[PDB]
């Protein structure tokens, strides 16, 4: 909350924990993915750069929670954060 | 020779992050958390908090390495405080270069 | 080390050769004795076989080739004297030849090291004063100038004219006279300088580069220094590789210019050479085994045709990436780049003005005007890439479709009116003029280039994203199997290696097939048909002409020259045809056997369909090709069948 711990959180988080990816994780991204791939008619054109910072996005949630994998509430939050710095 | 090749951590602070690591409001209250003279724009900071944390760095076997960081640019009116967030992510930060 | 045995082995040496007239060393004394040559090689071979006869003799060798490699400055001084000691009559600062080395091979090292290929990365720093042997490409040179050696001054008063040598840059001029008569004397009357009995020498500097693949990851090709004397000034005419073989204070002496069988069988024995070696190259992206098919048959280049009456043809494909943003496009430039050898990248703006053509440039060190290059010519044979095509300029895009249209550059300005040729192969990538693409346009209006750049295009790949239900998820499942591990997705095929595919290019180069009879009368048809659908509307695109149809006949080559056949067939220009008219088929998202097999077809649903995928699965097992049921669809559609 304050100023020193959330230094020591990032930093703990940055050595010990590295998340890698499960299947419940994949196939929510894929779908939200194909779904903007929208966009493209809509308002803003999208990337296979974007693809990437999509499940980036994912296992940072990931290890702010600071599990060994990824959930499917990271990736529905990374297009929550989408959704609103695209619409 | 030449070889090439920060705050302390107690046994007290990780029983503090160990005790806030499984409850489900974490992330909304750490975000809310980092400028409180800054009102509203809760998901360009939980954006601002999942890029200063990082990525992971993955580097491929016999190839090339893949990208782990991400990378923001943020525009709009002039009369907000985007030049006031940019001295508290220099100050909060682990270590920063702003030009 | 001592010199007074050395210098006795070296004057024995030149007068008791007998293993390569006569006593050849002597015959070349009596040829410069002649006066009709002032060049002096000298071997390291002739050593080694005179060093073998003195050692089996018994004798004591006392070794020259483990004292020529090291310190050759004070060597070609010392045993120029000793060449001087001796000459025979002739017949018909008195140094009439110029002396000159040439080190061994690797023939006569294996056969009892000194010449190794060095790069500049591999100098260290210690190697100053051995005799190494560089591999490079060249790029800067100068003109041939003459710098003194000696400077000789006359004088009236005493008559004795005096010689200084030189030995840096620059001099200081000897007014004062040093002369033997003029010592003892009040008199020190003034000296002049003598233009005609000064030695000078034909100096000229140049500038050796680092080898594409010889560089290593992430490093850029620095350069090198060389700085030739003599007449060895006219063998380095820039654009080419060499090696360079002389001493490091760089003093070249001799210039020169250009396992594995299981290593092609297994790639071969495998079946479906072609698919195989399509897919293998990029597999880090989605689909478009047409495009990147195409990429394949531009890399593998083609036959290069002469007339021999002073006419030259090109025996290269360029190929136009035109597309909107969403696929990824750097990728494949970037893996073309990597694994052809000699891959150079370039951009749209910034120095490429002056990076696509020579530019003027003063020298500091030596203080000249020395001529800069660009990105065509240190990238000589080989793969030339552009990224952001319709971002340049018209500099740019003159002197692109000049060598684009036939491999030799001519530029005449205030610094030089030369000429330079460069075999390049120039791969294209584009985007139109609002960004993606436009169905209520005209592809004439899409595409902001003019009809004489893109008629020269033989294949221009209208690489368009269509938003699709089933097919999108293979690229995001593609996608996010890639960032998930570095490895591939689980089918039964390996990818190939870049060295393996790499040995398979340079083996199917060398192929030289020749068109036969039975495909000539399908190649005039096909023409005929294709111009005269070709020769108006909406859809409509460039019209047909000779330099596509050489085009087909180049990739009708390469397709002969993959399959490693000294012919051509029927199978290579039915797939040209396909492929050249599948890149633009995009834009829209022997025959009564043949009719018997269509009847049999028939005998299981009676189906009339308009396009085949299984019909034409029963015709290939037999012996005829796609071509000849493409005509029994047409004729028979007379038949109202």
């Amino acid at each position: 909350v304050t100023i020193p711990f959330l230094r020591k959180y990032v930093q703990y988080a940055k050595e010990r924990v590295i998340p890698q990816l499960t299947q419940e994780a994949i196939n929510v991204i894929v779908k939200n993915y194909t779904d903007l791939r929208d966009d493209n008619t809509k308002k803003s054109p999208i990337t296979a750069r974007t693809l990437e910072t999509l499940i980036r996005l994912a296992t940072a949630h990931a290890k702010v929670r600071l599990s060994k994998t990824v959930n499917k509430v990271d990736a529905k939050v990374a297009a929550n954060l989408l959704r609103f710095a695209l619409l | 020779t030449v070889y090439p090749l920060r705050q302390m951590l107690t046994d007290f602070d990780i029983r503090n992050i160990n005790k806030l690591s499984k409850k489900k409001d974490i992330f909304d209250i750490l975000s809310q958390s980092l400028a409180p003279s800054i009102y509203g724009h809760d998901h360009i900071k939980k954006a601002i908090l999942l890029m200063l944390m990082g990525g992971v760095e993955k580097n491929l076997e016999n190839g090339s390495h893949l990208r782990g960081d991400i990378n923001i640019l943020m525009v709009g009116d002039p009369s907000t405080a985007k030049s006031q967030l940019l001295r508290f992510v220099l100050n909060t930060a682990s270590l920063a270069i702003a030009t | 080390v001592d010199y007074n045995n050395l210098f006795n082995e070296i004057t024995d040496f030149l007068v008791t050769f007998k293993q390569d007239k006569g006593p050849k060393y002597m015959a070349m004394l009596q040829k410069v004795a002649n006066r009709e040559l002032n060049s002096v090689i000298i071997d390291l071979d002739d050593i080694l076989q005179y060093q073998n006869e003195k050692f089996l003799q018994g004798t004591q060798a006392d070794d020259l080739v483990s004292a020529i490699q090291q310190n050759a400055n004070h060597f070609t001084e010392l045993f120029c004297r000793a060449i001087d000691n001796n000459m025979p009559l002739p017949t018909k600062l008195t140094r009439r030849y110029f002396l000159y080395f040439k080190p061994l091979s690797q023939n006569c090292a294996r056969r009892y090291i000194s010449s190794k290929p060095l790069s500049v990365r591999q100098i260290k720093g210690d190697f100053l004063g051995q005799l190494i042997t560089v591999r490079g490409i060249i790029t800067r040179v100068s003109d041939v100038k003459p710098a003194v050696e000696v400077i000789a001054y006359t004088c009236d008063q005493c008559g004795y004219e005096v010689f200084q040598e030189v030995n840096s840059r620059t001099f200081t001029p000897l007014s004062e006279c040093t002369s033997e008569e003029c010592s003892q004397n009040q008199t020190k009357g003034q000296l002049f300088m003598s233009t005609r009995a000064s030695k000078f020498s034909a100096f000229q500097e140049c500038k050796i580069q680092e080898l594409s693949q010889q560089v290593p990851v992430g490093h850029i090709p620095r350069s090198l220094n060389i700085h030739v004397n003599g007449t060895l000034v006219r063998s380095l005419s820039p654009g080419d590789i060499v090696d360079v073989t002389g001493i490091f204070l760089l003093e070249a002496q001799f210039v020169r210019q250009h396992d594995v069988e299981e290593r092609v069988m297994e790639l071969i024995t495998s079946g479906d050479v072609y698919n195989r070696l399509a897919k293998s190259i990029a597999p880090e992206i989605y689909g478009n085994l047409d495009v990147k098919k195409a990429l394949l048959l531009l890399l593998v280049g083609g036959v290069d045709k002469r007339v021999g009456d002073g006419m030259k043809i090109r025996g290269d494909i360029n190929v136009c990436l035109m597309g909107d943003p969403g696929v990824a496009k750097s990728q494949l430039l970037k893996a073309i780049c990597k694994i052809s050898p000699r891959g150079v990248y370039t951009t749209g703006k910034g120095s490429s003005g002056v990076g696509l053509t020579a530019a003027v440039m003063k020298d500091p060190v030596t203080d000249e005007m020395i001529l800069e290059g660009g990105a065509l010519v240190l990238a000589d044979n080989g793969i030339c890439c552009i990224d952001e095509f319709d971002k340049m300029d018209e500099s740019d895009r003159t002197a692109i479709h000049e060598v684009m249209e036939q491999q030799t550059i001519s530029i005449s300005k205030a610094g030089i009116n030369t000429t330079l040729n460069a075999r390049t192969s120039i791969l294209a990538a584009a985007n139109p003029l609002y960004g993606r693409y436009n169905p209520r346009l005209s592809p004439l209006d899409n595409i902001n280039l003019p009809a004489a750049l893109l008629s020269r295009f033989d294949i221009l790949f209208l690489m368009l994203d269509i938003p699709s239900r089933d097919d999108d998820e293979k690229l995001a499942e593609h996608v996010t199997y890639v960032h998930m591990h570095n490895k591939q997705p689980d089918l039964d095929f390996t990818p190939v290696e870049p060295s393996k595919m790499r040995e398979y290019i340079a083996y199917a180069k060398t192929k030289r097939p020749v068109m036969s009879e039975a495909v000539n009368d399908y190649v005039v048809q096909a023409y005929i048909r294709l111009r005269q659908d070709s020769k108006d509307s909406k859809f409509s695109f460039g019209q047909a002409t000779p330099r596509t149809l050489l085009g087909i006949i180049r990739l009708s080559q390469a397709l002969a020259k993959l399959r490693l056949a000294d012919m051509v067939d029927i199978d290579d220009v039915e797939e040209a045809l396909r492929l050249v008219r599948v890149s633009k088929e995009s834009l829209y998202q022997p025959t009564t056997k043949i009719f018997t097999i269509i009847k049999k077809m028939l005998q299981e649903t009676g189906k009339n369909t308009l396009s085949y995928e299984n019909i034409v699965k029963t015709v290939r097992l037999r012996g005829f090709t796609m071509l000849q049921l493409s005509n029994c669809i047409q004729e028979y559609s007379y038949l109202n069948v």
